[PDB]
Parts: structure tokens; sequence; C-alpha cells
RNA sequence: AAUAGGGUGAAGCCAGAGGAAACUCUGGUGGAGGCUCGUAGCGGUUCUGACGUGCAAAUCGAUCGUCGAAUUUGGGUAUAGG
RNA sequence: AGUGGGGAAAGGUUCCAUGUCAACAGCAGUUGGACAUGGGUUAGUCGAUCCUAAGAGAUGGGGAAGCUCCGUUUCAACGUGCUUGAUUUUUCAGGCCAACCAUCGAAAGGGAAUCCGGUUAAAAUUCCGGAACUUGGAUAUGGAUUCUUCACGGCAACGUAACUGAAUGUGGAGACGUCGGCGUGAGCCCUGGGAGGAGUUAUCUUUUCUUCUUAACAGCUUAUCACCCUGGAAUUGGUUUAUCCGGAGAUGGGGUCUUAUGGCUGGAAGAGCGCGGUAAUUUUGCCGCGUCCGGUGCGCUUACGACGGUCCUUGAAAAUCCACAGGAAGGAAUAGUUUUCAUGCCAAGUCGUACUCAUAACCGCAGCAGGUCUCCAAGGUUAACAGCCUCUAGUUGAUAGAAUAAUGUAGAUAAGGGAAGUCGGCAAAAUAGAUCCGUAACUUCGGGAUAAGGAUUGGCUCUAAGGAUCGGAACGAUCAACUUAGAACUGGUACGGACAAGGGGAAUCUGACUGUCUAAUUAAAACAUAGCAUUG
RNA sequence: GGGUAAACGGCGGGAGUAACUAUGACUCUCUUAAGGUAGCCAAAUGCCUCGUCAUCUAAUUAGUGACGCGCAUGAAUGGAUUAACGAGAUUCCCACUGUCCCUAUCUACUAUCUAGCGAAACCACAGCCAAGGGAACGGGCUUGGCAGAAUCAGCGGGGAAAGAAGACCCUGUUGAGCUUGACUCUAGUUUGACAUUGUGAAAAGUUUUUACUUAUUCAAUGAAGCGGAGCUGGAGGUCAAACUCCACGUUCUAGCAUUAAGCC
RNA sequence: AUAACUGGCUUGUGGCAGUCAAGCGUUCAUAGCGACAUUGCUUUUUGAUUCUUCGAUGUCGGCUCUUCCUAUCAUACCGAAGCAGAAUUCGGUAAGCGUUGGAUUGUUCACCCACUAAUAGGGAACGUGAGCUGGGUUUAGACCGUCGUGAGACAGGUUAGUUU
RNA sequence: CUUGGAUUUACUGAAGACUAACUACUGCGAAAGCAUUUACCAAGGACGUUUUCAUUAAUCAAGAACGAAAGUUAGGGGAUC
């Protein structure tokens, strides 16, 4: 046969990301002294779009502690953050929305957003429009901290690692149908190379393990083994259950 | 007169997608186009750029918030979880 | 970079009429839409027309689809034979 | 929306003149994009050149037997650094910085600066004449400024001929989608008077056609928006075609700004244009007169403006230029400073530039009915940039002559019947614009719908309605656009008179829809799609 | 061993009956599970088949509506509907007509004839029939009919006419595309051991756990503030003497912070 | 060297025709029929075979047009009857002359409606595609049902498919 | 379901519900209904009044608000039944 999509997506030629329009990545700063110690202010300066993205990014303007300067950082805008509005970020940064604290000075119930994974990431959980990180409980003698992520896992994760306070603007953006194959063309327009999708099973034998057959139908289980090689793993990989989600689970 | 009986803003789409999908559309474009009260300056002149961006025309602050409203329940919940943490905090 | 001229007439807004209220009716205004008739354009339905040692190794004629967007297109650039 | 006038790609001398006809131009040939000989492309301002885009790709490194692969600042000791006071001691003294930063990548993106008239056989935003401009350099004079050292004025928005400002920093410009109506301008279209020229003239026609123009650049002036001062608003007012604004200060009164755009003047009438009278084998002319003053708009195209709509879509970068913050350093009195004020001096290299851009200069073996990106765009009819006729411009090219059998190809018509033809109404016919009337089932309430189904439409002569600017007025004066409605008359009952231009209805199967593919036999019920669900 | 069908898929054979006739509402047993539910249908899916009934017509293997033990319908291998849309397939009606009865006439361009110009396909030799025999359908052979130069416009009976070493079929120890529980392998991946690989403790009988950091691995930064201690306060109730803990310059505001003042 | 057309041999089968005469026919074998048997013809069926063609003879049907056969449906003239007439049936010479318009189906075949003197049957490479048409079949697209783990199969249905 | 340690036992935690006993011929509300604490928000009946207005009222076709449980649509949760 013939090396199939799944397979065509690695070598990224017309697959990698349209970032033209992007305004730079969403970071936190980097974690220095006046994080690590106390707090450093800076303002937000603008609110805007990223193409690609459903969370606007918020432009806040810092100054630079050992040279005369400014240092703009794009950070993930959080509902109710204004243009003009003070951040303030370190250790001893006050429980308000849009501040960037330490996961350890956060009570319990504390919704956090852009929540480093490890210490000094600048952010990787909770990044999405409407999506947050529930604070669970702290360990003070591992130094360690229990959240709840946006899929519903439990994580533990080092209590000097950071967060931004309050939930990612934007939310129910998913609420509203698209409508139209054109409001999914704009959509990926931005995005990638991933729409519209061929069903494999409409393919030949060649395209896709799926293709062939005088009807449309895979012929075999679509669940696919996790050790699978590549060609093989279309349909529903390493599966441990299908069918109609019934009841809890 | 009243123009249309049930479609509203939903009426530029004539007949096509279903009308369940045309009503859940008209319920969060009627909000994603209505002016909302300015917390800054008190106006009622705040209209939506993209999604999550209010702007205020008169007092020209820009704030983030929802995809289709000014602010949603779960941002609501967590101002108030927020102030309430904040006050036990800080006695 | 390109896309005559019409039709329909969505929100919003103004006025009038009715109602106890919750609210309703009428006339304008407005100018929405992967809306519509229809040029350029893009396509290529039918005649199973012409031609079929052709004007042409795919064209010609009428008829036809679509024609403000998932539109059409120049140039630059990327992807290379299991 | 050209058979007109230019260009991009591509060609490469096909351009122009002279000669010329063996071959080629599927007839001919005295002609030619053919053949032969010559000639021809002039730039500081137009491009390239420079910037960065998607991307391409060295270096340090790390792979790989290796050809080479990765990577683009990466686990790197990465400046052929600058700025000054100099020194003439051709030595120096230092002061700052070195996040990023090899390089290539656009004749449509970004970007310093030129126009008019004339001139050739063939070149011209390139030559000639005149008139400007930019960048770099040099540099003096005038002005400006200083004894209160680095200017004044205005309440303010801010103004000006100038009117210190290092390191370093902050900003702005470069720099940005699309659509809708409105407004303004320009060019074009239309039109009145006058001064010329041509045409018609049996008759009519103060007539029909035509000339009456003004570049870049300089000065003054000119604007929506925005802003400032005054003032303090419900009896809420102002206000757009479009309902937005005002105690976060509206209406009213007075101002400030951008100069987009227009006006006046200089450029500039000396040019060009239109006439009349003359010179001459004659290179080329010489003389005189005129070239003026208006009006109009749902007009067309285009530019700009203030707005409004739209997106789970929010619509490049960099070179480069400026301003501001900061306060280093240096500055006067018998004199000091500055080339962001005026004037003056010098220079601007390299390569491209002819011509075609197509029913004969490109690609399809060719002078091939195919293909190949884009700019400008007159009158009439009309909704119309459609169709039809015409002006400017350009062509009149395609082997021809004589006849007019059959069978064709393209096109027409047909008594009575009206799908009996045929697999099948295939093909053709019928309908068709506009105004008014009338419009069913079903429906996701949006539609269906131009459903279905009817009436009218010419020409002429009238009538009515619909506005602007002035004057202190429910009125007068002047000026003005085509829309709508009604009536009479009229004719071989014709009239969307050519052109242009839906046939309709009752149902079943199927795909929801818009969209997409088998270039060159299949456009579909196939693919996609929104929606739904599952998996990691 | 368990779970999972909006995974691939599957959803059947058997055994009796109502005061005319007809029908059968009326129970268990097997296949590796369940045994086709709601719906829909001679449907683009029904063999028999042009199914049967009704309607449409003068007449209908067509159409529509019904029926349903359905060869072999059926639920995201989606079922049933469905307004709108469709150069999709189909039936009927009105209008319309040369589609037809059944043809006729007209126009231009051909064809035609001339001057000039001037190919190609094809060609064993060639070119009148009938019968015979024959590789079983002759232009030629045999036997007959016959048979007279040179030709023009048409034409499509024949030349088993031309175009192509049949594309169907079979054979070949000839392939190729595709597939799988074929034969034989394989990139990848997974699992163990050895090496990289060192320093301790404890416990199990060599194995398990956790301590160290320098090997190795991951990440960031223009390698900026690390580790320990000490200055200053706030505290514990101080029972010797100040030990332990905490902090140690920035939070109404869209301003500013750069090239050290000061002291010795 | 070998199948899927035509053609050739064969004629089981299909079709058509005789001979005998047990019975039928009020009686009566033979007007008209005719069992049990038996002899043939035909090549308009389908088989059997594999001779020709695989360096290709264009494979369904219809439309169009000509011709031929006769085993005569009609028309001419006649013989026979269980022929009174009328109608009908059996038969002879006879192919001179005609043998239709439509609904459904791609159909050949079929089946109805209707007219008619009658609506006979066949052949000509199952006449006839450089005559047409292309509805069917039989390339490649697509759908369904059953079958297959699958790629795929179906001589099942369905829709679209260059005729030099 | 269980020698793979079930059931049981102590400690700890997480989820959703629900508010026992007190709880009654007791309370509140137009009805449906309402039961852990506290705060906030706006209501309400009765009572008391030598306050105020003076017929403003009663019941009501049309027309409205609320309306147990179950059920429907879409998110979230899904302990127990
Ligand atoms: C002289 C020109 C006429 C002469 N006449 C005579 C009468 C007649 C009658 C017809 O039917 C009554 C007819 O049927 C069509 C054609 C004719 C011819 C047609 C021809 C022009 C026509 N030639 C062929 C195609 C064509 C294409 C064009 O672009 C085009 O534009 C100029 C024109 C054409
Ligand atoms: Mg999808
Ligand atoms: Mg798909
Ligand atoms: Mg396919
Ligand atoms: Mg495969
Ligand atoms: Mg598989
Ligand atoms: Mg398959
Ligand atoms: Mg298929
Ligand atoms: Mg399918
Ligand atoms: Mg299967
Ligand atoms: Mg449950
Ligand atoms: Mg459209
Ligand atoms: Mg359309
Ligand atoms: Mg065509
Ligand atoms: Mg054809
Ligand atoms: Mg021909
Ligand atoms: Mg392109
Ligand atoms: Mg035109
Ligand atoms: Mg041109
Ligand atoms: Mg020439
Ligand atoms: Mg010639
Ligand atoms: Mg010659
Ligand atoms: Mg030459
Ligand atoms: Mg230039
Ligand atoms: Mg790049
Ligand atoms: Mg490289
Ligand atoms: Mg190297
Ligand atoms: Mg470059
Ligand atoms: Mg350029
Ligand atoms: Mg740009
Ligand atoms: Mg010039
Ligand atoms: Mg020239
Ligand atoms: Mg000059
Ligand atoms: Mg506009
Ligand atoms: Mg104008
Ligand atoms: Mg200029
Ligand atoms: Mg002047
Ligand atoms: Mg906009
Ligand atoms: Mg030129
Ligand atoms: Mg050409
Ligand atoms: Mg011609
Ligand atoms: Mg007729
Ligand atoms: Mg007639
Ligand atoms: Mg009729
Ligand atoms: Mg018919
Ligand atoms: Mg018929
Ligand atoms: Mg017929
Ligand atoms: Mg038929
Ligand atoms: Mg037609
Ligand atoms: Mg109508
Ligand atoms: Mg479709
Ligand atoms: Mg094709
Ligand atoms: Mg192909
Ligand atoms: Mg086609
Ligand atoms: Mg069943
Ligand atoms: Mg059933
Ligand atoms: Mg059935
Ligand atoms: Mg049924
Ligand atoms: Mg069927
Ligand atoms: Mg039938
Ligand atoms: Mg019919
Ligand atoms: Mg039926
Ligand atoms: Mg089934
Ligand atoms: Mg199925
Ligand atoms: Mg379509
Ligand atoms: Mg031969
Ligand atoms: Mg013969
Ligand atoms: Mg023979
Ligand atoms: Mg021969
Ligand atoms: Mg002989
Ligand atoms: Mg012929
Ligand atoms: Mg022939
Ligand atoms: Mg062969
Ligand atoms: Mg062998
Ligand atoms: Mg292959
Ligand atoms: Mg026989
Ligand atoms: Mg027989
Ligand atoms: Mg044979
Ligand atoms: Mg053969
Ligand atoms: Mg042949
Ligand atoms: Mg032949
Ligand atoms: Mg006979
Ligand atoms: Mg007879
Ligand atoms: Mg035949
Ligand atoms: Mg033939
Ligand atoms: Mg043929
Ligand atoms: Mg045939
Ligand atoms: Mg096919
Ligand atoms: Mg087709
Ligand atoms: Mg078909
Ligand atoms: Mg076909
Ligand atoms: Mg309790
Ligand atoms: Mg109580
Ligand atoms: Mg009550
Ligand atoms: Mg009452
Ligand atoms: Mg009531
Ligand atoms: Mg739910
Ligand atoms: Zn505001």
């Amino acid at each position: 046969g013939r090396v199939i999509r799944n397979q065509r997506k690695g070598a990224g030629s017309i697959f990698t990301s349209h970032t033209r329009l992007r305004k730079g990545a969403a970071k936190l700063r980097t974690l220095d002294y006046a994080e690590r110690h106390g707090y450093i202010r800076g303002v937000v300066k603008q609110i805007i779009h990223d193409p690609g993205r459903g969370a606007p990014l918020a432009k806040v303007a810092f100054r630079d502690p050992y040279k005369y300067k400014l240092r703009e950082e794009t950070f993930i805008a959080n509902e109710g953050v204004y243009t003009g509005q003070f951040i303030y970020a370190g250790k001893k940064a006050s429980l308000n929305v849009g501040n960037i604290l330490p996961l350890g000075a956060c009570p319990e119930g504390t919704i956090v957003s852009n929540v480093e994974e490890k210490v000094g990431d600048r952010g990787a959980l909770g990044r999405t429009s409407g999506n947050y990180v529930i604070i669970i409980g702290h360990n003070p003698d591992e130094n360690k901290t229990r959240v709840k992520l946006p899929s519903g896992a439990k994580k533990i994760i080092s209590s000097d690692a950071r967060g931004v306070i309050g939930v990612v603007a934007g939310g129910g953006r998913i609420d509203k149908p698209l409508l139209k194959a054109g409001r999914a063309f704009h959509k990926y327009k931005v995005k990638r190379n991933s729409w519209p999708k061929t069903r494999g099973v409409a393919m030949n034998p060649v395209d896709h393990p799926h293709g062939g057959g005088n009807h449309q139908h895979i012929g075999k289980a679509s669940t696919i083994s996790r050790g699978a090689v590549s060609g093989q793993k279309a349909g529903l990989i390493a599966a441990r259950r299908t069918g109609l989600l019934r009841g809890t689970q | 007169t009243k123009r249309t009986k049930k479609v509203g803003i939903t009426g530029k789409f004539g007949v096509r997608y279903g009308s369940s999908l045309r009503r859940q559309t008209k319920k969060l474009e009627v909000q994603q186009h209505a002016k909302y009260d300015c917390s800054f300056c008190g106006k009622r002149t705040v209209q939506r750029g993209a999604t999550g961006i209010w702007n205020c025309k008169s007092c020209k602050k820009t704030v983030a918030g929802g995809a289709y409203t000014v602010s949603t329940a779960a941002a609501a919940t967590v101002r108030s979880t927020i102030r309430r943490l904040r006050e036990l905090a800080e006695a």
C-alpha cells in the first residue's frame, strides 16, 4: 500500500502550523529573584486576539530590575483583566485575579490558570479559554501541591510552581454551532491543515486500512493495539471500551 | 412592525442548518451583539471585539470576558471565591 | 490583484394604534445572508450537435452550472517516486 | 470588458531605412515578422540595486564509512566594534555598549528625489529647452540667539524663519481585512453666451461638427474629524440616509489643529491650440488676431473622508525616518553658537531601456479558431460596463472565379391533429422586461413565491405632485433633476413592436443545504460539510 | 479471569388450539451469545415476479397508494421522516410544438465545374455473377451464365474493407496492483541480561527498599542574587543567657526610576 | 491446440407431416378426430461437437429498405361435411397481391386496447452499426442486498458512462 | 464477592445526595410547597395606634404570574435508590 495521512503529518511539510499572524508565545515571566522572594508589579497595556487561539492574550509591561528597560510579557488573559490593571507576580503577591503566585501561597479551592508543571517552565496547564486548575491541597513537608486539571486528572506539582489567579477568558466558545463548512475553513485557516477530513473507509486499500470493499465498511475491529506500528494506528487506539457512554465513569 | 415572529437575528440564515441549531445560535448571538454597561464609566457602551475582548467606546477600557458575554457565571463564581479566600487569608 | 446591473429584505432604530399588566398590532427606516436573477469570470450539463487523416493529440457551436465567497487568479515558496 | 492605446512573463533584433523575390508566406506577390546591407535602445529622480516575507542556507557544534545530514544562535572566549578630545608625540587617552544581528529570498509587498513643451526613419519621465527636487559632502554670508546664557507669544487647544542636548530609554511613522450606504474632489459626460473654422441650405435649421488648454514645483489661503476656552442643561436637548451624544459637561458663543481636497498667485504664455496673411528649388519659417465668462447632476470612473455592519476568521515583517524622556558635555560682552532659518558651492557610479505581448513576434512541431497576468474606457437606447447602432483609434486580414443537382452543415417556415414519434418530449417550440392585481398544499415560520393565475404597455397634446438659494415669509424673486400619477385624442387592436428575456403544476426515489473530484468517455445518489458519537 | 457493540460484527431451527368455516390470542427445547425490537418495504434492497388489491389509461412488465413468514429490510455497518435546495433517477397533467401522421418549401456554406496549390489511409496479385467441392460462407479452382474502349456525379451490398501481434477466454512452471488466520522475513516497539556504573545503610536470601553526588539524563537564563552564617526587629515565658521560629525597604491611581549622592 | 457469435456435420430436443386403426363422433373406425404403436421431414428452438476465425469477421433490440420461401392468415377459383340458409370446419391449385394503429417492457418473446379482407409463419452471416440509434449487455465512478476476516464475488437490483 | 484475604475492625480521605432524633391534630406560604448554622437582599400576616387618605371596594369573560412528580433539549454532576 501507500503511506497514510497519519504518517504524512510527521514530516510537517504542509502540516506545520500557520503562525504568521500569531502574537507571540504566551508565557509567564522567567522565574527570577523578585518573584522568588517578593513581588514585581506590571501594568496591562493590551488585551488582544491571538489568531488560532480562543483565549485573548494580555500584553503586560514590567520594569527590568537590573537595567533601565521595559519588559513586555505575553500572558494569557484571565477573565476580568482589564487594560491599565496592575498585575503582581511573586511569592508575596496578593490573591487577586490576574496575579501570578506560587501554588503553595494559594489556599485550597483557589482557581488558578496557566499553571506550571515544573518550576520555571512558564505555564503548561489550563491555558485554553474557559479552563482553569483547582488547587486541591498542600503537603508542606514534601513541598507538594495537589491540583485538579481541566480533564479531571489529579496532579502533584511543586509548591514553587506558579499560576495566574482566575479563569482563562473567552469561555463558552463551543456553545455556539459553527453551522457552516466555511466557518470551519476559516477556523483552521489560521491553525493548520487538518480540515476537511476524508473518511478512511471512503478510500482505497492503498490509502488507508479502512479502504476498499464493495460496501464502505471497516471490516476488522477499529480498536487498535497500543503496540501496533505506524500505518496501523488508524481508528480507536488502545481503546479501553467503546460505544455510547452510559452511566458514570 | 414586527418583521419575524421568532428567528430574530437568525433570519439571515434563511431556512438552512436546522431550526434547533438556528435557535441555539440566536441565543448566543443576541448576547454577543448586545451592548453592556461599562463597570468603569457607567455607560452602556461596551461591545465585543473578538472573542473574550470587550471594549468600551466611551472610556476606551478593554476587559477580558467570555466568548459571547462580558462575564461568564464561572468567572463571577471565581471572583467571589477568590474574594472570600482573600478575606480569610488576610483576616 | 479581480468580481455590471437587479430582486429579496435579517438585526438595530423612528413614529402611530391598542392594553391594567405581562405585552401586542401597523407604517417607515435600515441593509443581513457560504440568499437569489443575471454579466465579466470560473466550470463543463445536454445536443450522446459539429469535427473526428480536426482549427485542435480534447477544439468549435448552441444549451447549461455557479457568479461576494469552502470565490477566481499572477508571482514567490514548500512537499519527490513505494 | 475594442480588431484602440500600454505593460508583466516569454521571445531576441522580429524595430527603422534601403534594396530585394531562389526558398518561405499550403493561391499570388512588385508586398512581408522572409532574404541582403546598414542604422537604432542616452536616467542622480523609471526600475534593478537595498529590506524583510513564506522560505533557503553558511559558521560553532553534533551525526554519518562517506557522498553529506541536522541545526540557525543552537552546551561558542563569536566587535575586520562605534563615539569623542586628539596627537602631529603618525604615538594616543579613554567613554560606552556587544539581548538580536553570516548571507540569500519580491522588476505586483516595503522604499529618498521630475515635470511640462519640443525633437527621430526608428530612442525618450532618459535627448533638447525651460522649470524643479532628493541624498551625500563641503562651507561662508545674512538672519536668529546670549550680559536673566541655550527665543518668544497664547488662559488654553497651540503658534513661529530659526530658537544647545551625549550615553541610554520610551513612543510614532513604515504598517496593512472585507462589505454597505452617504459626503467631497478630480477626470470624463451634458449644457448657455462670446470669439474663430468646417458642413447642410429646393425648403427648414440664431443650425450640425469642431478650438477656447495649463504639468511637477513655491507661497498664501482652504476641512470633515479631533481638541481648547466660556457655560451649566428635564418642559431633556443636539443630531445622521443609517440613533448616537451630553454633569466623565450637551445645546449656545468663541477659538486651535491635520491640508486630504479645492481657490488665488508664481511656474505661464514666452508653451500648446484655433484662425487669417504671406516667404520659398528653398535648411525651415515670418507676421497678425484670438485663446474668454459661465451652468448643471440619485450621471460614470476613481481617490479621499466621516461612519456603520461582519468573524469560534480580527485581517505581514524588516530596512529606514522622526519626535519625545534624560541631563553628559560645551558654552557670552568686546564678544560668544548653529548648517532642523534663508541663500550660496560640488557630486550622484553600475546594469536594463529598440520592438511584439498575440486569430503572425510567447507556449502548443506552424504565421495553429487552443492557452497565457493586468491598467485606461465616448454618445444613444437601457436597470445595465448586457445586447443593438455610432464617434476617436484601428482593420477591411482569412485562395479566388462560375454555377446553384443530390446528400450534408448552420438556420428558417408550415394546413389539420398535438407526443400517436421515441428507451425516454432527445431536439425544437411555448414563457419571458416593467406596472398593477392575485397567489395553494406543506413548513425547520425563515420560506415555498416570479407559486399558480390575470390585466395593461405605442405615439401625441396636456394636467398634477415631489425642490434649492435669496428677501423681515401660509408670501415674493430667481434657478433647477428626472421620477411618479391621472386625462383627452389617435391608429388595419398595434405598442418590453428589433434587442433583450422564467414554461408551469401533482407526486415518488435519493443526497439536508452552499461546496468538491475521475485534465482527455462517468458531476452522481460519490467526496466534503455543519451536527452527533466514540478513542488516546 | 474481568470489561467493552456510536469495536468488527450478529440478531435462527423445532414441537399444539376458539359453541359453521377461516385464522390462531394460548408453552418449553437446541445451536459458541442473543435470537430482528421501534420502524420501513416487491423500496436503488423480493428470487419466485409482469407478487396480490386499488388507482391512474381505451389498453400500463411503467407510476403512485396499500399488503407483507421480508430468497436476502432494520436502527451512527445508523432506522424512520423531512421544509428548502438539485444540469441527480422516475410517473402523470396543462401549455407547446414537424417528435410523428407526411412530408414540402426557402437562405448561406459546401459538395459541383474552373485557375493555382496539393496530402494521407491503404496496396500478395487483383477485382462480374450462380452452383459445386474446398480449412465446412471464393475474385482466382471446377461447371455454367456471360463478356466491347475511355469514363463523370452519387452510393454505402461486398472487398469475412481500414484502424490495433483480442482488452473477453484458456495456456505459460510470465508479471504486477491489492488482501489475509498463506510460506519466509523485517523497520519499529516491548521485555530480560551484560556494559556504561560509582559511594553508604538496613533487611531479606544473591534479592527488596532508600541515603549520597561526581558519571549520565532533563530544563532555563544576556549563567543576578544559590548554600551557610551574621546584622535588625516581632514573638515563646524567659528560669541563665539569650536558645528556637518568623520577617527583614515596592499594593487606592494606565506617572517617574538609567550615566550614586552622602560619609570616612 | 481452447470457450463466449455466425457458418458446417447431427437432429436427441423443439417444430411440422405420414401409415395402422382400438376408440370418439345419436348409429357409424376414417365428415371431423384418433389411443397403443410405427415411418419420416425441417433447420424458424435448444443441445451435442470444437472444423474455421483470438497479428479482432463490431457481440441485443428497434428504426429503415429490398428480396426470397411456403408449412396460405386474407384475397381468386374450386372439392368435402355430422354443407337447408347464414356462419363454420376439412381439403386442392395457388406466394399474383396484401398482412395495421397503439398502452406497458431495452427487450427478442409477451400481453391487452382498437381497426381491418387479414392482422400467417419464416430466411437472407440468428439480413441490415464506415445505415442510424445506444434503451440493454459488457471496462473504468457510485449505491444496495446476500456472500467473504479481507482485498473482493454475484451469470441479482440500481444510476452515470467518446459509436472512428 | 471470597486464602489473589472477602465480610469484619480502627484511623484517614473523596464524592455526590439528604437534613434523622427534636417533629406535635404545631408554624409559614396564593397554591404547588417549605426543616442544619450564619450573613446579606427584598417581601409578609397578625397585633398595637386618640397616625394618614376618604369609597379608592367584592367577584370577575378577555388576558396574565406561579404551578408536586414524571417527561423533553443542552451543559455539569453522577454517592444512593
Ligand atoms: C455574410 C455573413 C452571414 C451570411 N448569411 C447569409 C444568410 C444566412 C441565413 C441563415 O439562416 C436563415 C443562417 O443561419 C445561421 C446563416 C446565414 C449566413 C451567415 C453568415 C455569418 C455567419 N457565418 C457562420 C458563423 C458566424 C459567426 C459569427 O461570429 C458571425 O459574426 C459576424 C457571423 C457568422
Ligand atoms: Mg469531521
Ligand atoms: Mg469526513
Ligand atoms: Mg472509491
Ligand atoms: Mg492494507
Ligand atoms: Mg487491519
Ligand atoms: Mg474496507
Ligand atoms: Mg465503492
Ligand atoms: Mg456507508
Ligand atoms: Mg461482513
Ligand atoms: Mg448508576
Ligand atoms: Mg450564492
Ligand atoms: Mg444563483
Ligand atoms: Mg463546450
Ligand atoms: Mg458527439
Ligand atoms: Mg468527415
Ligand atoms: Mg499561484
Ligand atoms: Mg459591449
Ligand atoms: Mg496590449
Ligand atoms: Mg517592419
Ligand atoms: Mg504560396
Ligand atoms: Mg510564387
Ligand atoms: Mg531576417
Ligand atoms: Mg526610484
Ligand atoms: Mg525565517
Ligand atoms: Mg544546512
Ligand atoms: Mg561545521
Ligand atoms: Mg537581498
Ligand atoms: Mg521591489
Ligand atoms: Mg503590506
Ligand atoms: Mg515630454
Ligand atoms: Mg517608441
Ligand atoms: Mg534637460
Ligand atoms: Mg465605501
Ligand atoms: Mg464631478
Ligand atoms: Mg512629483
Ligand atoms: Mg499662471
Ligand atoms: Mg471594520
Ligand atoms: Mg519602449
Ligand atoms: Mg493564439
Ligand atoms: Mg469568412
Ligand atoms: Mg403543422
Ligand atoms: Mg396552425
Ligand atoms: Mg392540444
Ligand atoms: Mg411520447
Ligand atoms: Mg408513446
Ligand atoms: Mg410506439
Ligand atoms: Mg416505453
Ligand atoms: Mg431540451
Ligand atoms: Mg406569475
Ligand atoms: Mg448535494
Ligand atoms: Mg472525465
Ligand atoms: Mg484516468
Ligand atoms: Mg461529462
Ligand atoms: Mg424477522
Ligand atoms: Mg418486525
Ligand atoms: Mg418486502
Ligand atoms: Mg408501505
Ligand atoms: Mg425495484
Ligand atoms: Mg404495474
Ligand atoms: Mg407512459
Ligand atoms: Mg408500491
Ligand atoms: Mg440484514
Ligand atoms: Mg444494512
Ligand atoms: Mg450544487
Ligand atoms: Mg487477401
Ligand atoms: Mg459467388
Ligand atoms: Mg459449402
Ligand atoms: Mg478475397
Ligand atoms: Mg469459367
Ligand atoms: Mg459515403
Ligand atoms: Mg461495404
Ligand atoms: Mg495475440
Ligand atoms: Mg507446464
Ligand atoms: Mg499494477
Ligand atoms: Mg428432429
Ligand atoms: Mg421430435
Ligand atoms: Mg466453434
Ligand atoms: Mg477470435
Ligand atoms: Mg475489421
Ligand atoms: Mg465487415
Ligand atoms: Mg402449397
Ligand atoms: Mg385455402
Ligand atoms: Mg445479425
Ligand atoms: Mg454493414
Ligand atoms: Mg458504427
Ligand atoms: Mg445493430
Ligand atoms: Mg461500470
Ligand atoms: Mg452524465
Ligand atoms: Mg446505465
Ligand atoms: Mg448506457
Ligand atoms: Mg437536623
Ligand atoms: Mg415552630
Ligand atoms: Mg390564599
Ligand atoms: Mg364576570
Ligand atoms: Mg380566564
Ligand atoms: Mg444531562
Ligand atoms: Zn466605559
